[PDB]
């Protein structure tokens, strides 16, 4: 009972909040998508669909891809916690994204186990990362916000694509 | 490590209104090498408006600075960017400049122990500071410090401690006002809480025709529980049901704890209204509010 | 060890109104030896009145008992004493007997997510129980349990969770009613919070003469932020400034998200008042309150 | 600067609260002073003036006596904590007696050190006792209340006597 439509409503809600953070960040900060991005060193692994995940129309396969989508969505909770601290006071519903994303991981992680026999386990909530992320101080925290938001926008956007293309 | 091209100094300043403020943006050497830029490539923006280049001052090849004078805006968003080759503008750093005033010394600090409530102290906060200012009531016996009482955002000029009053022991009290630009203390006051009581008013007031005369009404009432701590003094007021002003029993006649009083020389078959209040007998403390009014009528002559 | 002559059993009972209750007072052997007494020396008192000896029943030399039947008092203070030699009465033990009723099963449980607030659920508490009764709203996804929401003494029929709503995920909810005489659960309900939204009403309502006709008024407004989660449906009402009742645009014409509407066939140079409300497009959820009323006037013909 | 009058106002306030607890206990419980006392085993050391404390008019001496008054008043704080739990909801100001009594110990303990050279230290707050006291359950707690109140009434009453008799 794979509820793709419902997962898509979650991805779009998530995309909506994401967009609202960019707009809010751009408004109070000046750091805007493609107009004035940070001059800083990208330095943290962020979930991203590779070709090794075989998720595009050619060479596709739920197996490898759902695995990435689920893994990424679980990895997003730590990021959304950092985001909640940064946008919670100015963006409606950022505070529940850490739960929503766990929800996408769970439901997607349920498909995998049904699709394979390799039994999958939702990754470890990285407290160490949260600690480092929540450890950034002053201006640079907006940079983290910008990069995190960018990575989530791309991923979530791709997830919607992937889910709409599975029959 | 998730890290930057440069920074603005000082970090996140709070300055006093009408002062001058200088911000310095410095680019890290590594970043300068990467983008092939230097201080001359720094552009400054405030609230999304590009600060005109002529107001910039390159202090060294690594740094640019701007100087705001006589700051009158409570909040300034300052941003440092580099104009990287290709007319590509990228953000280096940013800070919010906040301004206001240091807190004035809290004055006219006074406290009161309303019966049934914990000690409450009031003070005049002074001039508006435009900054988030904390007020903290401090209190201590010579041998023990009580919990600091932090005033509420809504009620910044008052605090109500969380500990119960202990009479007959001198307590040292004072207020601490603080905001980003300064910390200051009111003068310290010292007192025995017993001299700052505001008793509840006497209740259960009853008017009874005690004597078999027509010029007498007997007042009876229940003193407030605080009588267990202080000797009470009273103010008994009375007037005819139609009078416009209150008369009052001579304070000397009601100068010590009691639960009754016989009012004399009242006109016959006339209706009288009474109200009473009490406070510590030595006049040191606060008068309670007036009790509920009580009525009675004298007999016909 | 700081210890007693005997005890009353059962310890501190809570019983149902109209039931029977038997209390047994038993004296420890050591105490019986010391005072030279036995069950026959036990006297029973309730609310300071000595229970007449004829209602006592000595079950064994160690114990006496009394039986209250058809209990109708909410609170009974029962005391056990021994009549030690010298007509000296001494207290052995005591208990408070409390009575009431077990809680009725909470019914008509329903929840609502008022935009900007966390989920709130309401239920009909049943018959008065005369006992301190706790109400706890339980909620959980199939894979995670949320904080129990404990109702407030003042508002025992409602709870507002402390966690933010997560739309598009089914949540299992139910209420648990409990007091000393019983624990019970309402039937469980299951739903997607998205179908229980009560949006704020559209705001910034403006009436503008858009078309150059005299029978047209254009309504404009700002939808509530919740539009990010649900597709809105509206009810647009309008009447002439003097009319007594509201007319309404046909719902079908305003059945999907929009920020404007042109009302037609309006009388010339006439003043009109408008008000609008919205809710989830499929009719599943709650109608928002009416927006602020807005006025406009058509041009002369 | 031995403020006896002030210490006496504290003792009388304390006596007042004590009396109010007896009345309250007698009212809700039936356990009344000299009319219906508990049939129970007195089993805890409670401060009490001995002849070894030489506190009466004959053989008196601040030295030995103040020592007892101070010690007892410090020992009363643990008892007043037990009492606060038992009467706090029905008797005004029981909740501050644990502080008042510490106050009598301190001020009296100040006289001793001034009267002697033996340097005195206010005893140890007995958490173990509090734990046992607060451990009693149901009816028997009233017995503890009764005994504690009785011991405090006698002591405090004697303290007032002692203080009024020192020149």
């Amino acid at each position: 009972e794979f509820e793709k439509d419902l997962l898509i409503q979650r991805l779009n809600w998530m995309l909506w909040v994401i967009d609202e953070c960019f707009r809010d960040l751009c408004y109070r900060t000046g750091i805007c998508k493609g107009i004035l991005e940070p001059a800083a060193i990208f330095h943290l692994k962020l979930p991203a669909i590779n070709d090794t995940d075989h998720c595009g129309l050619i060479g596709f396969n739920e197996t490898s891809c759902l695995k990435k989508l689920a893994d990424g969505f679980f990895e997003f909770e730590v990021l959304f916690k950092f985001l909640t601290t940064e946008f919670g006071k100015s963006v409606i519903n950022v505070d529940v994204m850490e739960l929503l994303t766990k929800t996408l991981g769970w439901d997607i992680q349920e498909e995998l186990n049904k699709l394979t026999k390799t039994h999958y386990s939702p990754p470890k909530f990285d407290r160490g990362l949260l600690g480092r992320l929540q450890g950034l101080k002053y201006w640079v925290r907006h940079f983290a916000s910008f990069y995190v938001l960018s990575a989530m926008e791309k991923f979530a956007g791709q997830a919607v694509r992937v889910l709409d293309s599975i029959p | 490590l998730l890290d930057p091209c440069g920074y603005i100094s000082p970090e996140s300043p709070v300055v006093q209104l009408h002062s001058n403020f200088t911000a310095v943006c410095v680019l890290k050497e590594k970043c300068m090498d990467y983008f092939h830029v230097n201080a001359n490539y720094i552009v400054w923006k405030t609230n999304h408006f590009t600060i005109p280049k002529e107001q910039y001052t390159i202090i060294n090849r690594t740094a640019s600075s701007v100087t705001f004078t006589d700051i009158a805006s409570l909040n300034i968003q300052l941003t440092c960017n580099i104009l990287t080759f290709g007319q590509l503008e990228q953000n280096v750093y940013g800070i919010t400049i906040i301004s206001g005033l240091p807190p004035e010394k809290p004055k006219n600090l006074s406290c009161i122990v309303n019966e049934g409530k914990k000690m409450r102290c009031e003070w005049d906060g002074g001039r508006e500071t435009h900054l988030e200012t904390n007020f903290t009531l401090k209190s201590e016996w010579a041998t023990h410090k009580f919990a600091d009482c932090k005033a509420k955002r809504d009620t910044p000029t008052s605090c109500t401690v969380d500990y119960s009053t202990v009479y007959f022991v001198n307590i040292e009290v004072w207020v601490e006002a603080e905001n980003a630009l300064g910390k200051v203390t009111s003068d310290h006051i010292n007192f025995d809480p017993v001299y700052k009581v505001k008793p509840n008013p006497p209740h259960n007031l009853s008017v009874i025709n005690s004597e078999e005369l027509s010029s007498i009404l007997k007042l009876t009432w229940t003193n407030p529980s605080i009588k267990s701590v202080i000797i009470l003094k009273y103010n008994i007021q009375y007037r005819t049901k139609d009078a416009s002003t209150w008369s009052q029993i001579p304070p000397e006649d009601t100068a010590s704890t009691r639960s009754s009083f016989t009012v004399q020389d009242l006109k016959p078959f006339t209706e009288y209204v009474f109200r009473i209040r009490c406070m510590k007998e030595d006049g040191k403390g606060y008068w309670s509010d007036w009790s509920e009014e009580a009525s009675g009528i004298t007999y016909e002559d």
